[PDB]
């Protein structure tokens, strides 16, 4: 059961940090607020942008 | 423009009578996808059977096992593309705003040589 044992620790040993990436966060949120956008300037007829 | 034909040319230009679409694919084939080539799209659950030509590309390094993104006619909203739009409008309004201070400005300057032709008339008539 030992090499049980070293077994778990050296999976304890695993830095529990994960990196999650920021550009297609923000490319997503962009995408998101776009939408948004468009749909208060449908209700606003065309006073917008477009 | 003065005649009919422009006019209605332009008005044809000025509109879109078809719902504007973007297509987004996620390729991860051997070959190759080039910024000129136009391939053939086939994606039955879709409805898709076509050519599509490429517009827009996110490739990898070959190296880096990741997929290739991949547009086809124009591409999604996005709000940075809306803040450029918006920034270059302004940019064309401040500069028409310039020239029109400075055109103003010579519509008053050129009342003052006709004022003067004007009094020069009026003594020269006395």
């Amino acid at each position: 059961l030992a090499r049980v044992e070293n077994l778990l620790e050296r999976l304890l040993q695993k830095n529990p940090v994960i990196k999650m990436d920021d550009k297609v966060v923000a490319e997503v949120v962009s995408r998101n607020q776009a939408n948004s956008f468009d749909q208060y300037n449908y209700t606003m007829g065309g006073a917008a942008y477009s | 423009i003065t005649n009919n034909d422009d006019l209605l040319i332009f008005a044809k230009k000025q509109i879109l009578d078809v719902p504007e679409t973007a297509l987004t694919i996620a390729y991860k084939g051997k070959e190759p996808v080039s910024e000129r080539d136009v391939w053939y799209f086939i994606h039955e659950p879709m409805g898709f059977e076509t050519e599509v030509k490429v517009t827009k590309i996110k490739s990898s390094h070959p190296w880096s096992k990741k997929f290739q993104e991949i547009g086809f006619s124009n591409s999604r909203r996005d709000m940075v593309r809306i803040q450029t739009q918006i920034a270059n409008q302004v940019k064309k309004a401040s500069v028409d705003t310039n020239k029109i201070n400075s055109f103003s400005s010579i519509a008053m300057n050129a009342y003052d040589s006709r004022i003067l032709t004007e009094v020069v008339g009026v003594v020269d008539g006395d």
